[PDB]
């Protein structure tokens, strides 16, 4: 009645292995009715691989289901950036019972890539709206970033929203927006916006003069 | 028992 | 071939809705047809089915009562019985005994808000050139650039809830004159921007 997937989340170095086991409570049906599903984020999922070690047509090779009754394996060899995805078992026991695990998160690992950083200043139509939004884009980096916010050189706490893209199917980096909210009174009263962006220790500083 | 298993591939 | 859903919309708690699940270049009664749901940043969960086998409709024991699974001569329907904030998710058709084919999935919003379109305004550094498409409900918001015809280098980043309970999020393109399109279906809304460099 319960699908135990483990890990939770995994990483490989591009052409690495990785391996994920979902375990039964009980045997599966037939001994071997778990099926292996691949999900990028904002898409459907996949099925990779059905009948526990079935290929499903156009499925690369590199992704292998193994085992039978209560114990379950998916392998990927060659770890591409492609394979960057949430990977699920899901099962059917006697008594139409059709659980999923509960997710794995493979996370493809490489060299640091230092982001390049884009500021947006607010358009003529924003201010005249009461509020203003300011967007800070760190393009292209890997691993994760923080990003800091200062206003004429004073530290922001709040009005600060971060939204990251998922890796590149290609070379594995994110992409990350820092969006800064104040309302149009607070924006004209200052002069110079600064996002600072931090991976590691080394931070990239990019800035705007209001009226340029 | 159990209903018949509804699933046939 | 494919499996489309259709039915996502706004609701408050406790109004009932039906989903429908349209199958193209095959029939309805071929294969094994699912409903499968996903809570925003959360797992899948399989809500029940009907065999192509038994002829039998089927749901998970968590289901039953919440979910009505029935078919009329071209669809198969998913009727959320008294949604809750809970009930918030995409809803999935599939079909085939071990999930072959999944349409692109339909959200259920389930809260007490009012539909409200963006307002999108153009990015440019004072090259990379973006629109903020801002406040916006429910999700989604679909973006493309120059009538979806500009695909390389696009980055259109998750949407985030603001405290409002309005939706944000930005999108942005590297070139060497650029136009936005943003729709927001919910409300049946088209903005196209076009987006100078300063
Ligand atoms: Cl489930």
């Amino acid at each position: 009645q319960v699908l135990t997937q483990t890990p939770s989340s995994v990483s490989a170095a591009v052409g690495g292995t990785v391996t994920i086991n979902c375990q039964a409570s009980q045997s599966v049906y037939n001994n071997n009715w778990l099926g292996w599903y691949q999900q990028k984020p904002g898409q459907p999922p996949k099925l990779l691989i059905y009948k526990a070690s079935t290929l499903a047509s156009g499925v690369p090779s590199r992704f292998r289901g193994s085992g039978s009754g209560t114990q379950f394996t998916l392998t990927i060899s060659d770890v591409q950036c492609d394979d960057a995805a949430t990977y699920y078992c899901a099962g059917g026991y006697n008594g139409n019972i059709f659980p999923f695990g509960g997710g794995t998160e493979v996370v493809v690992t490489g060299d640091p890539v230092a982001p390049t950083v884009l500021i947006f200043p607010p358009a003529a139509d924003q201010v005249a709206t009461g509020t203003v939004t300011i967007v800070c884009v760190a393009n292209k980096y890997f691993p994760d970033v923080t990003v800091t916010w200062e206003v004429d050189g004073t530290t922001q706490t709040t009005g600060i929203e971060n939204s990251k893209t998922p890796q590149n199917s290609a070379d594995c980096t994110y992409n990350l927006s820092s969006t800064l909210t104040l309302t149009s009174t607070q924006y004209n009263s200052h002069k110079e916006y600064t996002c600072k962006v931090t991976l590691g220790t080394t931070s990239v500083v990019q800035s705007f003069n209001r009226g340029d | 028992i159990f209903e018949k298993f509804g699933k046939g591939g | 071939q494919s499996v489309e859903e259709s039915g996502g919309r706004l609701v408050t708690p406790g109004t009932p809705l039906t989903l429908t699940c349209t199958v193209s270049g095959f029939s309805l009664t071929s294969y094994d047809m699912s409903w499968v749901r996903q809570a925003p940043g959360k797992g899948l969960e399989y809500i029940g089915f009907i065999s192509s086998t038994t002829g039998g409709t089927y749901y998970a024991s968590w289901a039953k009562g919440r979910f009505t699974i029935s078919k009329t001569s071209t669809t198969v329907d998913l009727k959320i019985t008294s949604p809750t904030t809970e009930d918030t998710a995409t809803y999935f058709c599939a079909a085939g005994s071990w999930y072959n084919m999944w349409g692109p999935g339909t959200l259920v919003t389930v809260s007490s808000g009012q539909p409200k379109a963006p307002s999108v305004f153009p990015l440019a550094p004072c090259m990379t050139l973006g629109c903020l498409v801002k406040g916006y409900l429910p999700e989604p918001v679909t973006v493309t650039w120059n009538s979806g015809t500009l695909t390389n280098g696009v980055r259109t980043f998750p949407s985030v809830r603001q405290s409002s309970g309005l939706y944000s999020l930005s999108s942005v393109v590297s070139v060497t004159p650029v136009t936005c399109n943003v729709a927001h279906p919910a409300t049946n809304t088209k903005v196209d921007k076009t987006v100078a460099p300063s």
